[PDB]
């Protein structure tokens, strides 16, 4: 029963489908915005990282996935290296790949 | 009577446009003449009735299994 005149944002339906998203670091990395990539990542997440070790490991896994995704392209690889270095981890797995 | 049926006619027209719209919508899920069939019938319908039908079409455009 849609009593209220609904639209592209019916309040009950809007709750039924409220699915928001933030500009995840993939935006900068995939573009290739290194220093801004790390900095915005920290701005959003470093404080938000209630589990700094766990969150750091997860971000590293994401970084490795992203890097592996783009073997041929040069720019993506360079961005991957820089983001790994700014992360604080090893810089040989991605380079070896 | 006829004046009463005239109101019923727009409803009958609304009834006429009722079946065609869903039939186009019906097959379009599990997967066009039905769509125009309503739309053509919709070209020559009343004011409030046809506005309500258009709202229903918008809903059909903004519906899901729960809304189903």
């Amino acid at each position: 029963a849609w009593s209220h005149l609904p639209h592209f944002s019916s309040p009950d339906l809007v709750n039924k489908y409220a699915i928001v998203e933030r500009l995840n670091f993939a935006y900068y990395l995939h573009n290739g915005r290194p220093s801004f990539a790390f900095g915005t990542f920290l701005v959003q997440e470093l404080i938000k990282s209630k589990t700094p070790k766990q969150l750091i490991q997860q971000v590293g896994n994401e970084a490795y996935v992203i890097g592996l995704s783009s073997f041929h392209i040069p720019s993506i690889g360079a961005a991957c290296v820089c983001f790994l270095e700014l992360l604080g981890l090893d810089s040989l797995k991605l380079r070896v790949d | 009577e006829h004046l009463s049926q005239c109101q019923n006619l727009t409803l009958y027209q609304g009834f006429c446009a009722m079946k065609y719209a869903i039939y186009a919508l019906c097959v379009n899920s599990h997967q066009s003449t039905y769509l125009a069939r309503c739309q053509q019938y919709l070209c020559s319908i009343p004011d409030s009735l046809c506005l309500e039908l258009l709202e229903n079409i918008f809903s059909l455009l903004l519906i899901t299994s729960a809304d189903l």
